C-alpha cells in the first residue's frame, strides 16, 4: 500500500503524472520477460501492472489473449510468476507492483493464502478482473489484512453508489475506464484513491490529456503488449522499441 | 439484488464491474415481467400456439420388456426447434424486447440453443449473432445450416478447445462491449445471477406438465425423474416442480466421455472442485494450480467443464443424485430407442436414457416408475452417429 | 367391394388379378377396424401420446404485414417424424398387424413416408423395406440416415426417372410376390381402392382439428384452406371436413417445376389427361401414344406424374380449385417463412405457402382468412436449399 | 377367336399340347424382331404372345423390363408394333396371335378404337395385364364386338367365383399361373377356354409336366427373352439358340 502513497506523494511534488505499463508475466519467455520489465523501469515507468496467465481470460481482448498463450507456451505457471516477482522486487525495491488476476487463481488455494503470498514477495496491490465490488468482501478483507491494496475498476457506466463504494473499499489507486471530468470530481470528493485513466491509453497525447483532465496518471493496458507481439522475431528491436515508447509516454506525463 | 444470487455457497455474480448494471437491469425486468399478466399471456401464447406445448408423455412399449420397470419419456424432442432450449429463449426474447434491446448474443454447442435463438429472433425482429466452437460447427453441422437459413450470424470460435466454454468466453467478451443494444441470451441455467434463476423459471413447465401427466396416467408420482446435465437447464426444468415431493428421486446424468479415469469427461459436479469462472462459484474441472481444464463428451451439448449452481446445491444437501454415462453407453441407448421405439433422440438425451436402462437392467425384478427427460431429437446427430456405427459395422 | 372404389369416373382397382384378394382383404379389415372401439382407442392413443396430436394452429405475425390477410399455419411439421405422413402410417400399421402381416413395403420420395413407415415398424415390431429413387436418395439424404438408423432397409431405384413413380413400380412388383406376409403401406391417397379412401380417413384429423381451432380463435370458418398436392394425402386430410362447408374454398397446389410451358413440372390434374396407371384411373402426364411422362419438381415429395382420384373428382365438379407454383416461387416462400416466422418448412409445403403469399400480395386490401397446411419441416431440405441460395448469393 | 379354336381342334387330333412363346415386339430391333418371330414359328411355335413396349411395366420382372428398354432404344412405338403385326400376319395366315398389353395403351385413344385396330391387323386375342375381371366390362365387351378373345389370368390364389367369372368372360384360352390339377378340373367343369400353364415354363420337362397334368399347353413367359438378351452380340447365335430351344420345348408337348 505504502509504496503507492510514497509514489503519489513524490509525483505530486514534481507536478508529474504516473505512467503505468501493463505486461503479462512470462511473455514471451521468463528471461525475456524479466529483461522487458527492467527496460520499462529504466525507460521511466512509475509503477507496474503485471498479469498472471489465466486459461480463460473472459475479460480480455485478443492482444492479452495472445500474450497468455505465449506465456503458457513458455511453460509459465502461477508458481513461476511468484518466483519472478521475488527477483523483480530484489532489484527494484521502491517501485509499486500491482497484479491483475482472475478470481479462480486467487481462490484456488484459499483467498487468505494468496494475499499472504503477495505480501511475502512484496506485491503492492491486486486487481481481480471478475470480482465486482458487490462480491469483493472476502477479497478486500484478506488484502487489507496482508497490507495489500485492493484495486477496483470504475467503469464508464458508474453511478453515485458505485463511486462511493469504490472510494470506500479501494486503496492504492482507482482504475478509471473513462462524464470523465465529473467522475474525477466525485472521486476526489469521496476521497477515493488517486485515479488513473485506463481506457484508450496508446499514445502520449492521451497521457497528457488524462493528467490535464485531473487524473493522477494513466495505465497503458495493451499498448506495450502490442510492441512485444510485433517484435517477437527481434528481441533487440523489441527492447529498443519499448524503451522509446515508455520514455515518450512518461514525458507526456509531466503535464 | 432483488433475488438471492446464491444456492448455499454456489452462484453469485462474478463478472467485470461493467456488466453489473446489465445484470441488475435484467433482474428487475424479470421480476416485473413475472408479475405482468400481459407478459404471462404472451409467453403462454407462444408456448402453446407456436412452440407446441404441452409436449406428450410417451410410455415405452418395448425397451422395458422382461423387467418390472415402467418408463415414460417427456417428449421435448417434439418442441418446435427440436429441443427444450426453445422454452426459455421465448421468455428471454420477450424480456429483451421489454428492455428495448435490438440485438441478441448467444452461445451454442449442440446448436439447439443457437437454433432456438435464431427462430425467436426471426419472429420477434431481433438481430442475432451466435458463437459456436469450431469443433461443434463440424460435429453438429445440420444446426449451422438451420441457424444460417433463419438469418442468424454464426461465428466459429477456434480458441482453446473450440467448444462450449470457448464460445461462452467470446460471448461474454462481446456483451462487455455491446450491453447497451444487445441482450445476452445465455443458453443454460449457469453463469451469473440472475441467469440460473431465470432459465429455471422459464423451463419450469417441463416438470409441471410431467407431474400432471403422470398423475393422470398412473395415478401416482414417479419413483424417479432422470435428466442429462451439461449446464443444467433441462434437468432443473424437470426437477423444479418435484423438489418438495421428497418421495421422488432426482437423478442428473453428466457425461462420462471416454471414462472418468481417462480424465476425458465432462463431470465436474462429481469429479471437479469449486472454483470461480463464467461469472459463478461452482464445481469445475480445473488443474492443481487453478487453470480451467477442457471437458470432453461425444455430445456437444454436454461438453462443458462446469455446471449450474442450483445443481451443486441440490447435490450437496443430498436432494438430488448425480451419475455419469460414457460415450459408449450413450451410443447404445441411442441405437436402442431408434430400433425399438421409433424415436431418434439427441446424443445428450441418450445419456439420461442410458442411465434409466442401467437401472432397469441391473435390477430387473424391482418395480419402478421412471420418467426420462427426452430433451431433444437427434437429427443434428445422425451424420456423426452413422459414421461411428459404420466404422464398427452396426450400420 | 364393400365401399365405392370410384369418385365419379376416377379411381377403381386396376391391378393384376393376383392382387385383388389382398385389396379385398385390406378393405374388409379397414371396414371392421373402423367399427372396432378397441382399434379406435389404440389409434387415438398413438396419435395423442406418441405422435403428438393435436398439432398447433399458428397465426403468422410478420409475413402478412401491410395487407388485410390473416394467415394461419396448421403445424404438421410438429408431428413426430416431421410431417403429416405419420398420421396414416400409424393407422395402416395397426391394420397390418390385425391382418397378421409381419413385413412392410413402402415407397418414398421426400423420405417422410419412409421415415414414418420405419418408426411405426420399429414400434410395432414389423420388418420394413423401403423403395426410394436414386435421385431422391441423394436430394433427401438426411431422411435416408434416419430410416437406416431405425432399422429399415432402404432400396435405391435406378430405373426410369429414379424418382417416386419408379419406386412405386418396384413396390407393386414386390407386393405381387410377397402379399402373403407383407403389407403394402402406400404413401398417399392414390393407387388402387381402397387406398385413396383409407389414407383420407387416416388423415382426416388434420381438417377436423383445424376447424375446431379456427372456430375457437376466429369464431368463423376460413375463406380458404390451401395445401400442396403430390399424391393428395395432406390436402385431402385438410379438405375432408370442409367439403360440406360450401363457403370454404379448397385450393390444391401442384408443382410447376421449371414452369408448365417447359414441360418440366408435376401438374397432371390441370395439365395431364385421364389414363390408367398405378392401379387407378386418373389424370396423368402422358405422351400422345400413352406412355407415362416423367414429372419434375425441386420437391421430391411432389415429383409424381399422377394424382389421387378424389382430387380429380373434386376439381371436375368445381368444389376445389387447383393451381401451380414454380420451383422459384417455392424457394422464395421457404426463405420468407424461415427469416420472418422462424419456421423452416419442407419444400413441398413451401408450394402451398407460396400460393397463399401470392393471394395476399396480388390483392393487399382484400380481407381474407387463410389456412395453409404446413405439411412438414424442412430439415430434410437444408443441404439442397443452402446450395441453391449459395450458388445465387442469398446465403 | 376362331384361329384359337382351329388350333386346339387340330392339336387335340394329334394329342399334342400347345407351345406358346412370349416375345417383346421390337426387341432388340424391328428387323431382328421380325426375324426372331419367323424363327419361333419355323421352330414349331403353335401360337404367339407378343408384348407392346410400355414405359412403366409394373407387372413385369427385370427380363421383360430390359426387353422394353431395348425396344424403346430401337425407337419402337405402339404404331410401329401394329405395322409389324400386319407384316407378320401377311406371312403367317393361320397362327394365332395374342397381345400382352397394359391398360393405358388400350385406353389411350379409346377402348373400342384399339380393338377395332387389332381386328384390322389380324390379332386374335388381347390380355390386359392390369385389368382384373372386376374391371374388365368395357374391355371384354369391345373385344367381343371386334371378334377378339379377351384373355384372363387365373392366379394361384383363385377362388371358385374367380374360376366361374374367368370361365364365363374369357375366350381363346385361359392363362394359368399354377391345387393345379384341381384348377384344371374346375375350369373344365365350368367350360372355360383351354388352359395354358404360364408359370415357370423354362425347360421342356415343365412343358410335358403341364400337358400331363391336364393343361392344353404351356406359355414360356420370359425364357425366350433371356436367350435374346444373352445373344445380343451374336444375332447368328441368337437365332440358332432360339431354334434349338423352341424345337425342344415343342417336342416336349407331344405328351
Ligand atoms: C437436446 C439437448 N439436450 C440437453 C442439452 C444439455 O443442456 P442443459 O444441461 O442445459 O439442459 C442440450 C444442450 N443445449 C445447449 C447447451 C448450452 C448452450 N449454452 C451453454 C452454456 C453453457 C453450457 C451449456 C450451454 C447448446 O449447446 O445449444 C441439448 O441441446
Ligand atoms: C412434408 C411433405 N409434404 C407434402 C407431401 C406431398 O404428399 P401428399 O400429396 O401425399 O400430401 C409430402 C410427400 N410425402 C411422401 C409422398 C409419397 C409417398 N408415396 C407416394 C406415392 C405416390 C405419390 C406420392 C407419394 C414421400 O415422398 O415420402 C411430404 O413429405
Ligand atoms: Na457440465
Ligand atoms: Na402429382
Amino acid at each position: 500500500m505504502e509504496r503507492y502513497e510514497n509514489l503519489f506523494a513524490q509525483l505530486n511534488d514534481r507536478r508529474e503524472g504516473a505512467f503505468v505499463p501493463f505486461v503479462t508475466l512470462g511473455d514471451p519467455g521468463i528471461e525475456q520477460s524479466l529483461k522487458i520489465i527492467d527496460t520499462l523501469i529504466d525507460a521511466g515507468a512509475d509503477a507496474l501492472e503485471l498479469g498472471v496467465p489465466f486459461s480463460d481470460p473472459l475479460a480480455d481482448g485478443p492482444t492479452i489473449q495472445n500474450a497468455n498463450l505465449r506465456a503458457f507456451a513458455a511453460g509459465v505457471t502461477p508458481a513461476q510468476c511468484f518466483e519472478m516477482l521475488a527477483l523483480i522486487r530484489e532489484k527494484h525495491p521502491t517501485i509499486p507492483i500491482g497484479l491483475l488476476m482472475y478470481a479462480n487463481l486467487v481462490f484456488n488455494n484459499g483467498i487468505d493464502a494468496f494475499y499472504a503470498r503477495c505480501e511475502q514477495v512484496g506485491v503492492d496491490s491486486v486487481l481481480v478482473a471478475d470480482v465486482p465490488v458487490e462480491e469483493s468482501a472476502p477479497f478486500r478483507q484478506a488484502a487489507l489484512r496482508h497490507n495489500i491494496a485492493p484495486i477496483f475498476i470504475c467503469p464508464p457506466n458508474a453511478d453515485d453508489d458505485l463511486l462511493r463504494q469504490v472510494a470506500s473499499y479501494g486503496r492504492g489507486y482507482t482504475y478509471l475506464l473513462s462524464p470523465l471530468h465529473h467522475l474525477i470530481e466525485k472521486l476526489k470528493e469521496y476521497h477515493a484513491a488517486p485515479a488513473l485513466q485506463g481506457f484508450g491509453i496508446s499514445s502520449p497525447e492521451q497521457v497528457s490529456a488524462a493528467v490535464r483532465a485531473g487524473a493522477a496518471g494513466a495505465i497503458s493496458g495493451s499498448a506495450i503488449v502490442k510492441i512485444i507481439e510485433k517484435n517477437l522475431a527481434s528481441p533487440k528491436q523489441m527492447l529498443a522499441e519499448l524503451r522509446s515508447f515508455v520514455s515518450a509516454m512518461k514525458a507526456a506525463s509531466r503535464a | 439484488t432483488l433475488l438471492n444470487p446464491y444456492f448455499g455457497e454456489f452462484g453469485g455474480m462474478y463478472v467485470p464491474q461493467i456488466l453489473m448494471p446489465a445484470l441488475n437491469q435484467l433482474e428487475e425486468a424479470f421480476v416485473r415481467a413475472q408479475k405482468d399478466p400481459e407478459f404471462q399471456a404472451q409467453f403462454a401464447d407462444l408456448l402453446k400456439n407456436y412452440a407446441g406445448r404441452p409436449t406428450a408423455l410417451t410410455k415405452c412399449q418395448n425397451i422395458t420388456a422382461g423387467t418390472r420397470t415402467t418408463l415414460y419419456l417427456k417428449r421435448e424432442d417434439l418442441l418446435h426447434g427440436g429441443a427444450h432450449t426453445t422454452n426459455q429463449v421465448l421468455g428471454q426474447a420477450l424480456l429483451a424486447k421489454r428492455m428495448g434491446k435490438s440485438e441478441i448474443i448467444a452461445e451454442t454447442g449442440a446448436g439447439q440453443h443457437g437454433v432456438a435463438s435464431a427462430l425467436a429472433s426471426a419472429l420477434l425482429g431481433l438481430k442475432c449473432r451466435i458463437y459456436m466452437g469450431a469443433k461443434d460447427v463440424e460435429r453438429q453441422s445440420p444446426n449451422v445450416f438451420r441457424m444460417r437459413l433463419m438469418g442468424a450470424e454464426v461465428i466459429p470460435v477456434h480458441s482453446g478447445s473450440a467448444t462450449l466454454k470457448d464460445a461462452c468466453n467470446e460471448a461474454l467478451r462481446d456483451w462487455s462491449g455491446s450491453y447497451e443494444t444487445a441482450h445476452y441470451m445465455l443458453g443454460t441455467a449457469a453463469g451469473p445471477h440472475p441467469y440460473p434463476t431465470i432459465v429455471r423459471e422459464f423451463q419450469r413447465m417441463i416438470g409441471e406438465e410431467t407431474k400432471a401427466q403422470i398423475l393422470d396416467k398412473e395415478g401416482r408420482l414417479p419413483d424417479a425423474v432422470i435428466a442429462c446435465v451439461g449446464g443444467g437447464s433441462n434437468a432443473i426444468g424437470m426437477f423444479a416442480d418435484f423438489i418438495n415431493d421428497t418421495s421422488v428421486g432426482l437423478i442428473g446424468v453428466e457425461p462420462g466421455g471416454h471414462g472418468i479415469e481417462t480424465g476425458e469427461h465432462g463431470a465436474p459436479l462429481k469429479h471437479g472442485r469449486v472454483g470461480i469462472y463464467f461469472g459463478m462459484k461452482a464445481p469445475m474441472m480445473q488443474t492443481a494450480d487453478g487453470q480451467i481444464e477442457e471437458s470432453y463428451s461425444i455430445s456437444a451439448g454436454l461438453d462443458f467443464p462446469s455446471v449450474g449452481p442450483q445443481h451443486a446445491y441440490l447435490n450437496s444437501i443430498g436432494r438430488a443424485d448425480y451419475v455419469s454415462i460414457t460415450d459408449d453407453e450413450a451410443l447404445e441407448a441411442f441405437k436402442t430407442l431408434c430400433r425399438h421405439e421409433g424415436i431418434i433422440p439427441a446424443l445428450e438425451s441418450s445419456h439420461a436414457l442410458a442411465h434409466a436402462l442401467k437401472m432397469m437392467r441391473e435390477q430387473p425384478e424391482k418395480e419402478q416408475l421412471l420418467v426420462v427427460n427426452l430433451s431433444g431429437r437427434g437429427d443434428k446427430d445422425i451424420f456423426t452417429v452413422h459414421d461411428i456405427l459404420k466404422a464398427r459395422g452396426e450400420i
